[PDB]
Order: structure tokens, then C-alpha cells, then sequence
């Protein structure tokens, strides 16, 4: 029965070769970070059904996945992103007196925060298009007052850091939106995830990458500190 | 006074029981489950194994010698006993040092961590630790590199200073620097969580880092500093320059660290507690 | 104009309900209470296949009951031998996200698909010795959730744009498209004779289609939420469905309604996989509470528990000769279970 | 079969009051969160209000706060909305919506592309 | 709107006129099938260890 011995030898040889190749691929898999980009086409240049982008900062590799080929029912594919490092959230703000877009952005964020399979994923928030707020606040009609009636009883926080050359109304509106987003996330989490907000303008060739890098560094540093009972 | 004998027997028995129980619990917990088998938990397993071996194969003879006050088993067995004690203690201390360095690399360079700790390096580290231990114990006692009834380790000037400055002091200094840096970063992060929401409460901010690092760097010092200081003094000035009661006390303080190692390095980790 | 059509639809629905009620003479739980219960079905783990890096998401058996194929979320499709644990093939994919795989009854081709809206067909003969990509089928406008083989030259696919399609592989064209659902379509099962198939969607409904002609014939609805799995009874006269309301159900085709519902008060989690045994007596279901349950299909009582996984259980399979059961979960492990 | 129906509607003068009722059939009513959605002439769908399983978590949108009220009755399986002091910018078609899965804290139910679990709505007009 | 309503009406009309059979006959058929093939279910009547390919 030499045929049986020959078959066993051939199978063992193929197994060893395949296992060697997989062992070589494991390192490349574990030395990369996945990110999901979600909106509610210009930003992707700053850094088909699905679009994949790859970049590298400080000898570290970053994936990015844009999902624009799907429909608006999200409850079934959003589940296949439960092992990513961060979720990049892009919102559009305005202050000109047809549809309330801030409300749907807030509701979608609230749904993502409390989902069962995404209870351990952090969110990086980009409050895009701050120029439109400045353009529409000079009109004298406050859309923010029309939709949100609690804006009148609002005072700017003590730790404000306004840019030189900005009307106080624009800054107060921006901090109002930021506080609205933080009030949702500071009521559910037990310490397993956080939220990182930022402002931009309707130009991040060398700006988005650095901020994403720093935020990911913070996320993993806290993840490791919390395991040893130091935070 | 038989009451003293009863008290000493009770305390030695309870100490040995605690040591063996803790080590075997850690080993069984690691072995049974599969979620706790990973590359950063090999060091804890090595620590548990060495502590269990010391607690099961060295301590009872020391207890018998202490109570009876006469060695009655020959002369070769005494040499084997001394060599085994030295090797196990040195290995335990060096494993603690390795855990310290690993935590520093994990906290300080978090994006490049998985390309800086690989099984090859872990194996190299463990092999070097055990080679240094076996050398310094066995190849030194038998060849008579430390020589100048009773069964106690012999010390001269050169061996005393070399062992002291290679096994304890340099690791102590390096560990102090490392945990100082980690503590700075921990408080820096903790200052920033409590200033994002100006309408609610905060974390503890003082009982988290200060307590956990103080425990770790206090157990080590209290348990091991006096023994090595007495070691060096005894080597440099003579054997008739020390008292017996102090020597026994420092020896047993040294032995007692193996009872606290599992509690500190396996009950504060969240992965072990969860699984 | 719309109101008249709505009233006509309501009248037709009332007609259907009355006709269905006219035939409910008895129930399955009255004339099936004179049969001995099976007992306790205790199974043991015989093998364990390791080597994946991320969550296994789909699995399918082969016709010889020896070789199997597994799809992982890291971009790997692996072909395993079960008796000896050896690996036979490993194939890397272009797009990491994969949601389905199949294995042709002839043994020569493999199929793959996912979030890229494309179905890839791979060849395994490979006289030159290299597993290469043989065909790429494109034309859906949503992610692809299931695919089954009819022969070496036809294929059936389900997409999340509320459509099903049939393809010929040599040309790369859509022969027929089945439309009429209202939400995403999740699973599909082929009949033993390959002339009909069922579809289950995210609107709490199931539909039966005829392949040759191309229209719907029956629509079944008894559920409260989305349907995630479906499978025929061995003789092609009934099927079973699992959903997200912690309840499985059994439907029959000649009577056009439901016969029995499996649920318990301790279960408040959804179902991700269903399958029958060889004789149609046991029913195996996979849950989100990390273990599988074995029910008795004719008594609606639990008979056994398979608890060996440490995360969500995703895929479940039963061989053709009924000698083993395979389970795959998000902990990146496959397990083969057998009795004794 | 999941089925939802709406009743109450018509034309009212500014500053008036009105009531909307929603009846359900085909599911266990008391395990699901439920909410009220609204569509205006020439615009997209927007979310008005929502209420939870027991009645201990009620949330409104900004524009209708202080004028509209939500309630639910689990014995008779019904959902109520009370409209007070209307303005001309409220003329629309109103829909009753249900969240997809039981025992959850999240919803994905404003989608235009024929979301399954909501009814046909009622018409509300305000004018002279 | 009109096209979808007409399609739904036509589909319901087509689904209205089919033959049907009583439930008890379906139950009896399933009972007969599950009783005929009882001796070829290794997951129900386990086989000895001398014929198990997995042990
Ligand atoms: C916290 C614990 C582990 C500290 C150690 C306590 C025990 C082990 C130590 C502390 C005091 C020590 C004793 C101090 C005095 C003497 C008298 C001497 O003629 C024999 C040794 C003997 C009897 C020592 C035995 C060990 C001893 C009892
Ligand atoms: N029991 C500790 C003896 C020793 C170890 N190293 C030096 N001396």
C-alpha cells in the first residue's frame, strides 16, 4: 500500500506550504488599521459599490472604506464593521432659514451610539462647512432659533478659543452644535468609548491625516491604560 | 516554651499553603480557558511556574532546618539545595523586570506595538534569563567561586557585589524611571476626561494610578531590599558581623514575595478577572 | 382612483384570509400527541479547525461529505479536508468583505460575493496548477447576500436591492430577474428537483418562485419582524423560517399557511441559521446567545443544546449522509459535532 | 400581518386643537418603541416625536415642543398625539411608525424607499 | 403609484385562484415521511464506533 503513504506525504507537504504562507500573511494583517468613512467625495481626496483608499503616515498603514453604492437602509450591513478602530462621521451645518438636517444627523448618531454590536467603537466627528454658518448668520434671520428654541438662553463657555476675526455669533453657534453632540454621548457610555470633535472648512491634504493619527493614538493609549487599572 | 514552636509551625504552614494554592489556581485558570492564551500572558505563566517550584521543592527543607536547628542529610544535598534556591530567586526577579519593560512598550508606543513584540523575542528573552540564572547559581557554587553542621550560602567580596549590582539594583532603578513616566501619562490623560462635560461628575483621579503603582513598587522593595543589603554587608565585613534573628527575618521577608505575586499580577488585570 | 384600488386590495385580502381559514380543520399539535418523544440528544465535538484570522461568516459542504469550504472576513477562502484536518486550498480575494460562498455539485468551481456587488467564480481543476479567477458577474445595485449553483453553467443570486437574478456563466448575462419584494432579500433555498425556490426578505414575508417561467406563485406571511434564514424539508413540500423575534416557524405549500411555531420564554434573542436532519425529525437553530438548540420538529419541545462557542454563532450545516454537523462562529473557529 | 392605521384629520383654523389616533394589529404592542413622522408638500420626511415601551422616555423635536403631546395605551393597543395651537406651517401628512426589532434602544425608520412598518397617513390642513 | 397598485391587484388576483387541501392531510403526509426513514438518521439513532469515520 505505497499509494496511501504517498497520498499522506503529499497532503502533509501541501499543508506545510499553505501554513507557511498564512503565517507570512498574519503579520501584514495585524500591522494595519481599518477605518470606516460615513456621511449624512471631496474629503477622500484630502486623505464601484465600495471604495477603498490606502495611505501611510509615520511608517504606519491606514485603510479607509467609503460606502456610497448602497441604499439608505443601514440596519444590516452596518453590522459588518464591529472590529474597526474608529468611525469617521461627517456632518454639514447651516444657519439659513428647507429640511432639518441637524436633527437627522443627531438621530443617526444616537442610533449608532446605542447599537449592541457597536458598543466599543469610538467616533471622530467633523463639523464640515463652517463658512455657510458665517454667511447665513449675517442675514439677520436665525434658522437655529427657528428650529431650536433653546438657543436664546445660551452663553459661550469660559474655555472658548475663538479664531482671530470671527463674529461671536458664529462661535456661539459652533459651540452650541458641539454641546448638542456631546450631550448624547455623555449619558450612555460606561468608559469603553469616547467621542472626538473637530471643526473644518468647506482643504485637508495635510490636515485630516494628522488629526486621524493623533485620535487613533489616544484611543489605543486609553484602551491599554484601562486594562491595567490606571484609568 | 512549646507555644513558640506551635506558633512558628502554624505560620510556616499557612505561608506554604497560601503560596502553593495561589500558584496552582493561576496555572489552572490559564490552562483551562482558551481566551486567555496570548503572547502577553507567557510572562505571568513563567512567574507562576517558578514560584510554584520554589514553594513546593525548596521551602519545606528550610522550615525543617529552622525548627530542628541541625542539618542531617549529608553534604552534596546541601549544595544542591543552595544552588536551587539561588537559581529560582534570580529567575523570578528577572521575570518581573521583563513584565515592566513590556508594559512600558505597550503604553508608550501604541501604534507600533504589534511589530515590536514577537514570539522570537520572547523566546530569546526567556532563554537569556535562564542561562544567566543557571550560570550564576550552579557554575559558581560548585567550582568554588564564592567560597571563602550548618547549611548556608557562602559569600565573598566580588561575588557579593557582582550579584547585588546585577540582580537587584539596576532593575530597581530602571523600573522606577519607567513607572514614573507611566504615572505622569496616566494623570495627564485622567485630567482630560473630567473637563469635557461641565454638567456632571468625574473619575477618582487619585486612587487609580497612585494606589496601583504604590502597591507594586512597595511590595518589591519591602520584600527584597533588606536581604540584599545584608548580603553585601555580610560579604564585605564577615560572617561574624551579623545577628541570627535579623538574618532569619530578612530571609523570610524575601521568601514572602511569591505569595503576593499572583494577587498583584493576576487579580488586577481585567482580562483575568473577566475570564 | 387610488381609493378604489385600495378597496379592491382589501377585499382580495379578506377573500384570501377567509379561504385560508376555511381549511384549518385541526392543528399539528392534536394529531401528533401519540408519538414517543425522541429523548435527549447529546453530541460531542470531534474536530476543531484553526487558521482563520477574523470572523468566519459563511460555510458550505460538498457532495462527497468530506471536503468543505469556509469564507472569512479578512479576505480568505479556505478548502478543508475534514477527516484528516489538513488544508487543501487557500484563495485570496480582491475585496475583504465577503458574505457568501458556494461549492458546485460537480466539484470543480467555487463562488464568492460580498459588499462589492459582484459575484466571482473560481476554477479548481487548474491543469497548470494555479487557482485563478474564471468569471466576474456584475449588474446588481446592492450587496449580494446568497448564491447557489444549479449546474456548471447556471447560478441564482439574491441582492439587497429587493431583487433575485438568474445567470448564465459563458456569456455573462441575466436571463431572468425576479422582482416584487419590499425590502432586502437575505436567504434562498433550492428544491431537490431544481424547479422552484423560496426567498425571504426584511419585510416579514416569504415568496415561492418558478425558475422556468419567472413569476411568483405564493406569498407567506406570519412573522413579526425580519427573516434571516430558510430551508426546505427533505421531500420538498414544506419549509422552515427563522427571524429576529426569537421564533421559528414551519410552513406547508399545498395548504398555504403555517403549521407550528417554535419559541420559549427564556429566549429573547434572534436566530441566524436553520437546518434539518436527514429524515426531517430534528431541527437545528443557531442563536445570538452563543449556542445552538436542537428542537423536535413534530412536538415543539426542546431536545438538546450545543454550547461550545465564545461569540455569536453565524453559520450551520448538515452533511448529505447525515453523519456530522458543522458550526462556525465569530470567534474564528469551525467545529464538527457527532453523536455516540 | 403587520398593520397600522391612522385616524383623525382635516382642516382647522389657526390656534385650534385636534387629535390623532393610531391603531395597530399583528404584533405584541408593548415590546416596541413607537414614533410619529410627518411629510410636508414638496419636502422630505422628518421625525416629529417618539415614545418608549412603558412611558418613561418621551422625546420631541424642537419646533413642536410645548404644544404637542404624545401618549400610548397598551390595553387597547393605541397611540395618541394631541395637537394644540397650530400654525400655518404645519399642514402635512402624518404617519405612525414602528421600530424594526423588539427589546432594543435604536431605530432606523425614516427611510423614503418604502420602509415596511408604517401606514398611509392622514391629512392635516390649517388655513383661514 | 398607479402602476404599483395595478401590479399588486393583479398579483392578488392571481394568488386568489389556486387549489387547497386540508391541514390534517399535510400533517399525515409529514408523519408518514418521518416514520418511513427513521433507520437512516445517524444523528437520531447513533451508529457504533466501528462505522464512524470521525472516530
Ligand atoms: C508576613 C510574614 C511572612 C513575615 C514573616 C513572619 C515569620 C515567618 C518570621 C518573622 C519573625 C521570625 C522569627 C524571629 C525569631 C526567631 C528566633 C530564632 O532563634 C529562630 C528563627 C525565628 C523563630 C524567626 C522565624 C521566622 C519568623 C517567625
Ligand atoms: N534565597 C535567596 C538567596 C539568593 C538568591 N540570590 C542571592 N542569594
Amino acid at each position: 500500500t505505497e499509494d496511501q503513504r504517498n497520498e499522506e506525504k503529499a497532503q502533509r507537504e501541501a499543508n506545510k506550504k499553505i501554513e507557511k504562507q498564512l503565517q507570512k500573511d498574519k503579520q501584514v494583517y495585524r500591522a494595519t488599521h481599518r477605518l470606516l468613512l460615513l456621511g449624512a467625495s471631496t474629503i477622500v481626496k484630502q486623505m464601484s459599490g465600495i471604495f477603498e483608499t490606502k495611505f501611510q503616515v509615520d511608517k504606519v498603514n491606514f485603510h479607509m472604506f467609503d460606502v456610497g453604492g448602497q441604499r439608505d437602509e443601514r440596519r444590516k450591513w452596518i453590522q459588518c464593521f464591529n472590529d474597526v478602530t474608529a468611525i469617521i462621521f461627517v456632518v454639514a451645518s447651516s444657519s439659513y432659514n428647507q429640511t432639518n438636517r441637524l436633527q437627522e444627523a443627531l438621530n443617526l448618531f444616537k442610533s449608532i451610539w446605542n447599537n449592541r454590536w457597536l458598543r466599543t467603537i469610538s467616533v471622530i466627528l467633523f463639523l464640515n462647512k463652517q463658512d455657510l454658518l458665517a454667511e447665513k448668520v449675517l442675514a439677520g434671520k436665525s434658522k437655529i432659533e427657528d428650529y431650536f428654541p433653546e438657543f436664546a438662553r445660551y452663553t459661550t463657555p469660559e474655555d472658548a478659543t475663538p479664531e482671530p476675526g470671527e463674529d461671536p455669533r458664529v462661535t456661539r453657534a459652533k459651540y452650541f452644535i458641539r454641546d448638542e453632540f456631546l450631550r448624547i454621548s455623555t449619558a450612555s457610555g460606561d468608559g469603553r468609548h469616547y467621542c472626538y470633535p473637530h471643526f473644518t472648512c468647506a482643504e485637508n491634504i495635510r490636515a485630516a491625516a494628522a488629526r486621524i493619527f493623533n485620535d487613533c493614538r489616544d484611543i489605543i493609549q486609553r484602551m491599554h491604560l484601562r486594562q491595567y487599572e490606571l484609568l | 516554651s512549646t507555644a513558640c514552636k506551635i506558633t512558628i509551625t502554624v505560620v510556616l504552614a499557612v505561608l506554604i499553603l497560601i503560596t502553593v494554592a495561589g500558584n496552582v489556581v493561576v496555572c489552572l485558570a490559564v490552562g483551562l480557558n482558551r481566551r486567555l492564551r496570548n503572547l502577553t500572558n507567557c510572562f505571568i505563566v513563567s512567574l507562576a511556574i517558578t514560584d510554584l517550584l520554589l514553594g513546593l521543592l525548596v521551602l519545606p527543607f528550610s522550615a525543617i532546618y529552622q525548627l530542628s536547628c541541625k542539618w542531617s542529610f549529608g553534604k552534596v544535598f546541601c549544595n544542591i539545595y543552595t544552588s536551587l534556591d539561588v537559581m529560582l530567586c534570580t529567575a523570578s526577579i528577572l521575570n518581573l523586570f521583563m513584565i515592566s519593560l513590556d508594559r512600558y512598550c505597550a503604553v508608550m508606543d501604541p501604534l507600533r506595538y504589534p511589530v515590536l513584540v514577537t514570539p522570537v523575542r520572547v523566546a530569546i528573552s526567556l532563554v537569556l534569563i535562564w542561562v544567566i540564572s543557571i550560570t550564576l547559581s550552579f557554575l559558581s557554587i560548585h567550582l568554588g567561586w564564592n567560597s571563602r553542621s550548618k547549611c548556608k550560602v557562602q559569600v565573598n567580596e566580588v561575588y557579593g557585589l557582582v550579584d547585588g549590582l546585577v540582580t537587584f539594583y539596576l532593575p530597581l532603578l530602571i523600573m522606577c524611571i519607567t513607572y514614573y513616566r507611566i504615572f505622569k501619562v496616566a494623570r495627564d490623560q485622567a485630567k482630560r476626561i473630567n473637563h469635557i462635560s461641565s454638567w456632571k461628575a468625574a473619575t477618582i483621579r487619585e486612587h487609580k494610578a497612585t494606589v496601583t503603582l504604590a502597591a507594586v513598587m512597595g511590595a518589591f522593595i519591602i520584600c527584597w531590599f533588606p536581604y540584599f543589603t545584608a548580603f553585601v554587608y555580610r560579604g564585605l565585613r564577615g560572617d561574624d558581623a551579623i545577628n541570627e534573628v535579623l538574618e532569619a527575618i530578612v530571609l523570610w521577608l524575601g521568601y514572602a514575595n511569591s505569595a503576593l505575586n499572583p494577587i498583584l499580577y493576576a487579580a488586577l488585570n481585567r482580562d483575568f478577572r473577566t475570564g | 382612483e387610488l381609493d378604489q384600488l385600495r378597496q379592491e386590495a382589501e377585499q382580495l385580502k379578506n377573500q384570501i384570509r377567509d379561504a385560508r381559514k376555511a381549511c384549518a380543520d385541526a392543528t399539528l399539535s392534536q394529531i401528533t400527541n401519540n408519538i414517543d418523544p425522541v429523548g435527549r440528544i447529546q453530541m460531542r465535538t470531534r474536530r476543531t479547525l484553526r487558521g482563520h484570522l477574523a470572523k468566519i461568516y459563511a460555510m458550505h459542504w460538498g457532495t462527497d461529505s468530506r471536503l468543505l469550504v469556509s469564507a472569512s472576513q479578512d479576505g480568505k477562502l479556505i478548502i478543508w479536508d475534514s477527516y484528516t484536518t489538513n488544508k487543501v486550498h487557500a484563495i485570496p480575494l480582491r475585496s475583504s468583505w465577503v458574505m457568501t460562498c458556494a461549492y458546485a455539485p460537480s466539484g470543480n468551481y467555487v463562488a464568492c460575493g460580498g459588499l462589492d456587488n459582484i459575484c466571482s467564480i473560481y476554477n479548481l481543476k487548474t491543469r497548470e496548477g494555479n487557482v485563478r479567477v474564471s468569471r466576474e458577474l456584475a449588474g446588481h445595485t446592492g450587496y449580494l447576500s446568497c448564491c447557489r449553483f444549479l449546474d456548471d453553467n447556471q447560478i441564482v443570486t439574491s441582492s439587497g436591492d429587493t431583487t433575485c437574478a438568474l445567470w448564465d456563466i459563458e456569456t455573462g448575462q441575466q436571463t431572468t430577474t425576479f422582482t416584487g419584494h419590499t425590502g432586502d432579500v437575505m436567504s434562498l433555498s433550492l428544491a431537490p428537483d431544481t424547479r422552484l425556490f423560496v426567498s425571504g426578505a426584511c419585510d416579514a414575508s416569504a415568496k415561492l418562485w418558478d425558475v422556468r417561467e419567472g413569476m411568483c406563485r405564493q406569498t407567506f406571511t406570519g412573522h413579526e419582524s425580519d427573516i434571516n434564514a430558510i430551508c426546505f424539508f427533505p421531500n420538498g413540500n414544506a419549509f422552515a423560517t427563522g427571524s429576529d423575534d426569537a421564533t421559528c416557524r414551519l410552513f406547508d405549500l399545498r395548504a398555504d399557511q403555517e403549521l407550528m411555531t417554535y419559541s420559549h420564554d427564556n429566549i429573547i434573542c434572534g436566530i441566524t441559521s436553520v437546518s434539518f436532519s436527514k429524515s426531517g425529525r430534528l431541527l437545528l437553530a443557531g442563536y445570538d446567545d452563543f449556542n445552538c438548540n436542537v428542537w423536535d420538529a413534530l412536538k415543539a419541545d426542546r431536545a438538546g443544546v450545543l454550547a461550545g462557542h465564545d461569540n455569536r454563532v453565524s453559520c450551520l450545516g448538515v452533511t448529505d449522509d447525515g453523519m456530522a454537523v458543522a458550526t462556525g462562529s465569530w470567534d474564528s473557529f469551525l467545529k464538527i459535532w457527532n453523536g455516540s | 400581518q403587520v398593520q397600522l392605521q391612522e385616524s383623525g384629520g382635516g382642516l382647522v383654523q389657526p390656534g385650534g386643537s385636534l387629535r390623532l389616533s393610531c391603531a395597530a394589529s399583528g404584533f405584541t404592542f408593548s415590546n416596541y418603541k413607537m414614533n410619529w413622522v410627518r411629510q410636508a408638500p414638496g419636502k422630505g420626511l422628518e421625525w416629529v416625536s417618539d415614545i418608549s415601551q412603558s412611558g418613561a422616555s418621551i422625546s420631541y423635536t424642537g419646533s413642536v415642543k410645548g404644544r404637542f403631546t404624545i401618549s400610548r395605551d397598551n390595553a387597547k393597543n393605541t397611540l395618541y398625539l394631541q395637537m394644540n395651537s397650530l400654525k400655518p406651517e404645519d399642514t402635512a401628512v402624518y404617519y405612525c411608525a414602528r421600530c424594526p426589532a423588539p427589546f432594543t434602544r435604536d431605530c432606523f425608520d425614516v427611510t423614503s424607499t418604502t420602509y415596511a412598518y408604517r401606514g398611509q397617513g392622514t391629512q392635516v390642513t390649517v388655513s383661514s | 403609484s398607479i402602476a404599483q397598485a395595478r401590479k399588486l391587484v393583479e398579483q392578488l388576483k392571481m394568488e386568489a385562484n389556486i387549489d387547497r387541501i386540508k391541514v390534517s392531510k399535510a400533517a399525515a403526509d409529514l408523519m408518514a415521511y418521518c416514520e418511513a426513514h427513521a433507520k437512516e438518521d445517524p444523528l437520531l439513532t447513533p451508529v457504533p464506533a466501528s462505522e464512524n469515520p470521525f472516530r
